[PDB]
This record gives C-alpha cells, sequence and structure tokens, in this order.
C-alpha cells in the first residue's frame, strides 16, 4: 500500500569522491566506481527511497513507528500529504518545534519538569505536534522521556527528524518492497559518537538523506521548510479550516542553532526562548531584557555577552553579533519565557506569543489562537 | 469509636478471608484436608499524582 | 536561606557539584532543611553524591546518647 513512496521520494548517495577519507564519511575503498570542495547536491546521486516502513521496537512499545528516509531536496507539501493522508495522522491544532543542543547527558530538574508538565500536557490537551531531533541524545532524548513519563501516567504525536547516517542499525531498515514489519536494535551494546539510536517514544521518523555517512545540520533545511509549509496550511477539510500555528521552543544551543532561529524568524515563525536554559539561548533573553538599550555602553555589551554567554570560539568574531542584530530586526515575533522559579506553566506564554505574532486586524487570522485559548482553560 | 471500628474492620475481614469454607461442625474435614513494566507504570502514576497534590 | 539564595545563588557565581558536596553534608549534619532543599534543587546529582562512607558518617551524627544511638551501639 506504499507503492508511490519509492516513486514520489528519493534518496541521496555519495557518488563522487572529494577528499583516503572524503567529506562524505564513506572512505575510498568503499565507494562507487564513478569516483576540491564537496557539494551536498552536485556530488550526489538520486535513487528511489529504500528505507520506508513501520518500525516495531523490540520489547515495550506500540508496535508502530512510521520511519521514512527522504532526500533533502524534497517539497514539504508531499511529506505533509503523506503524514496526514497515508499514515492517518490527524491534522494538528498546533505544531511545536523544540530546538537546541542541551550539552550534557542530563539537564536541570526544573527544565525537565517544565518540559514534561508544561509542553506535553499542552500538546496532549490540544492534540499538538512536537517535532524534535529523532535521536536518543540531547533535547531529543529529554523530550522522549517527558512523553514516555506522561504517557504511562495517563496520546501525543511527537515525531523526530534526523540526518541519515547518524542512525545506528541502518541495515535492518532497508527493504524496497516495504518495511512494515521492522525490528530495531535500539539497545545495542556498542556505543559511538557519530551514530546514535532512535528513541522509542516517537510516533514517526523522518530520516533526512544528503549523501553523507553522517553529520549534523543536514536536516536544518528540510526542518525549516516543513515548519513553514505547515504554518501555511489549514487543519484539514480543505480551505474550510483555519491556519495551524507553529511555535519554536529554544533551549541552550550553539552557532548552528543561532542560524536556525534567525532563519526561522526570517521565515516568519513565532519563537519562544526560555530563560536559564544555558549558553547561546540566555544571550537572546538577556538582549531582550535590555530591549531598546542605548548604543552608548550597550554596543560593546553584545560582545561582552558573546564571550560570557557563549563559548570563546567565534565570540571575538562579529558574524554572530551580525546574527544577533538580524534577530532583533524582527524582535516582535520572538518572546522570552520567564522561569519564574519554575513556573511550569507557559500556555499563557504561547498564547501571548502567537497573538502578538499575527498583528492583523482581521478576525480570521486570529481564529487558530482562539481555539487554542478554548482548548486550554485560560 | 467510629474510627476504631473502621480500622478494626480490616482485621475482621482478614480473619474470615483465610478461614476454611465449612462450618465448625464440619470444619474437621477441611482441617484434615489442610493437614515489571506494570509495577513501574503504577509507581509513575502514583508519583505524578504526588507532585500534582504538592503543587 | 534567603540571603544565601539572593546573594550566592543569584546566578552570577558558577557553581559545581563538588563545590556543594561539603556544604550539603554540613546542612544534613546540622539539620538545615531549607538549605538541603535549595542545594539539591540547584542541579546536584544526589545518586552519585551519596556514598556508604558518607552514609556511615550521617548515622554517626546521632545526637549524644539518643535512642537511635543506643540501637547502633547494640547493633
Ligand atoms: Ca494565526
Amino acid at each position: 500500500e506504499q507503492s508511490w513512496i519509492p516513486k514520489i521520494f528519493k534518496k541521496k548517495t555519495c557518488t563522487t569522491f572529494i577528499v583516503t577519507l572524503c567529506q562524505c564519511g564513506r572512505p575510498r575503498t568503499a565507494h562507487p566506481a564513478v569516483a576540491t570542495v564537496w557539494d551536498s547536491d552536485a556530488h550526489t546521486t538520486e535513487k528511489p527511497t529504500d528505507a520506508y516502513g513501520e518500525l516495531d521496537f523490540t520489547g515495550a512499545g506500540r508496535k508502530h513507528s512510521n520511519f521514512l528516509r527522504l532526500s533533502d531536496r524534497t517539497d514539504p507539501a508531499a511529506v505533509y500529504s503523506l503524514v496526514t493522508r497515508t499514515w492517518g495522522f490527524r491534522a494538528p491544532n498546533l505544531v511545536v518545534s523544540v530546538l537546541g543542543g542541551s550539552g550534557g547527558p542530563v539537564l536541570q530538574t526544573w527544565l525537565q519538569d517544565l518540559l514534561r508538565r508544561g509542553l506535553v500536557r499542552a500538546a496532549q490537551s490540544t492534540g499538538a505536534w512536537i517535532v524534535t531531533g529523532g535521536l536518543h541524545t540531547g533535547i531529543g532524548r529529554h523530550v522522549g522521556v517527558a512523553v514516555r513519563d506522561h504517557q504511562m501516567a495517563s496520546k501525543v504525536v511527537a515525531m523526530g527528524v534526523a540526518p541519515w547516517g547518524v542512525v545506528r542499525n541502518r541495515d535492518t531498515l532497508i527493504n524496497p518492497k516495504g518495511s512494515f514489519p521492522a525490528r530495531y536494535r535500539w539497545r545495542g551494546d556498542p556505543e559511538d559518537g557519530v551514530q546514535f539510536p532512535l528513541d522509542y517514544n516517537y510516533s514517526a521518523f523522518f530520516l533526512v538523506d544528503d549523501g553523507t555517512h553522517g553529520c549534523l545540520g543536514g536536516e536544518n533545511r528540510f526542518r525549516l521548510r516543513l515548519e513553514s509549509y505547515i504554518s501555511q496550511q489549514k487543519t484539514g477539510v480543505g480551505g474550510t479550516g483555519i491556519d495551524i500555528p507553529v511555535l519554536l521552543l529554544l533551549i541552550d544551543g550553539d552557532e548552528k542553532m543561532l542560524t536556525r532561529i534567525e532563519n526561522a524568524t526570517q521565515a516568519q515563525l513565532p519563537c519562544l526562548l526560555v530563560a536559564g536554559s544555558g549558553g547561546a539561548a540566555d544571550c537572546l533573553a538577556e538582549t531582550l531584557e535590555d530591549t531598546l538599550a542605548p548604543g552608548s555602553g550597550g554596543a560593546r555589551q553584545g560582545e561582552a555577552r558573546d564571550r560570557i554567554r557563549r563559548f570563546f570560539p567565534k565570540g571575538d568574531l562579529e558574524v554572530l553579533q551580525a546574527q544577533v542584530e538580524r534577530i532583533m530586526t524582527r524582535k516582535e515575533l520572538l518572546t522570552v519565557y520567564s522561569s519564574e522559579d519554575g513556573s511550569e506553566e507557559f500556555e499563557t506564554i504561547v498564547l501571548k506569543a502567537l497573538v502578538k505574532a499575527c498583528g492583523s486586524s482581521e478576525a480570521s487570522a486570529y481564529l487558530d489562537e482562539l481555539r487554542l485559548a478554548v482548548a486550554w482553560n485560560r | 469509636s467510629d474510627l476504631y471500628w473502621k480500622a478494626q474492620r480490616y482485621r475482621l475481614i482478614r480473619e474470615f478471608h483465610s478461614r476454611p469454607a465449612l462450618a465448625p461442625p464440619f470444619i474437621v474435614i477441611s482441617h484434615l484436608r489442610l493437614l515489571k513494566e506494570a509495577e513501574r507504570k503504577l509507581l509513575t502514576w502514583e508519583s505524578v499524582h504526588k507532585e500534582n497534590f504538592l503543587l | 536561606v534567603d540571603i544565601a539564595q539572593s546573594e550566592l545563588f543569584r546566578g552570577d557565581i558558577q557553581w559545581r557539584s563538588f563545590h556543594l558536596e561539603a556544604s550539603l553534608m554540613d546542612a544534613l549534619l546540622n539539620d538545615r532543611p531549607e538549605f538541603v532543599r535549595l542545594l539539591i534543587s540547584h542541579g546536584l546529582s544526589l545518586g552519585h553524591f551519596l556514598t556508604p562512607m558518607r552514609l556511615a558518617q550521617l548515622y554517626s551524627a546521632a545526637p549524644s546518647n539518643s535512642l537511635i544511638r543506643n540501637l547502633l551501639d547494640q547493633a
């Protein structure tokens, strides 16, 4: 029943060689016979996708996890149609894209409580979507345990997008005829820092293929494209429905995320940053706290924050300061969530963020935020 | 006294729970015959309610 | 505790788990409830903190000839 999936979707291979070791991570010995500066699209070959199917995690699980490997150069419209129609996923009333690195195997207890209590309950109440990294590491793991804790204490549709190549046990997912029965060795004993296992709490998986053996940041283009398309979509029933709000939640991060938020703000997507998250995220929160601070005595405060709120590398570089300046150029879209000594309540914050992002006198544009206000009890 | 009776009600039920099914005149034959994931899920459900109560 | 939280834990000072292990013991031994709650709340890993030697030290702090102290003496 997935005949069109290999056709309407593609997969990327390394193809050419651009150095013993090339930039794609697949060495000279294991390389196509067709073998300067590597190009993700110019030095790749498109082939029909051969990793779609329904994963069934060994042991405890729902025996259903739709995982698909798709090339980076794909329209999000086809992906959304597949999710909504073929996979039977209901049109979301809200899409939350949790973003951040969250360096360290563990996070703050208050931060975890806010994630589990605030985000999951809000998503569960309105039947929202939570799009994170589809890997059992960093923020992706933290949201995974939050969903699992809430689920067993009672569902919530939380999917994950991950680059193709950084996924362990990728050999068992390959079946061109379909992988509807699929066993994953997520509890594999060997451990490595380039391949991470997939969490068992995600309902769907999108494996972004860019012709590399595995790296980071190759899914950012598809992640932003998918978010923007959903934000410009109706909640089913054709045009008779209303728009689907899309919100971005930011915890910690690095230079790569700083481009992500700037791109997302450029894409006209509401953003939400939490105070006390850590480096590269409190910098925006502190800069918001200054707000329209005078240039005299505040121009150098940016570089001061660049060195104290972020790592010394690239801190002296003003490229990140330029990214900061670009971000505040549209500071209306984004907002800060005050911790308030562990408020664990941010449905008001989301409603305030979404209502201020629209800025349209028409009542039609505010229908979606009204429903979320109705869905929650504020 | 009402609290005491309610507390001692469990003792009465436990005593009759393990008693042989037959009457004392016929109880001799009964005497002659006489001679995981779910747990973790339950605890999490309890713990969630505890934090809700505390909050 | 309000003075300590307002001044020491305003966020300006970067703390560490080992920097608070000694203070956590002192609060536990000296019966400081709000402090141990505060110290643990500031991202302190209790599981790696507690050691059998530390636990033995905690039980050694029984107040003088207390009832509990008698039971350890008998034990
Ligand atoms: Ca809207």
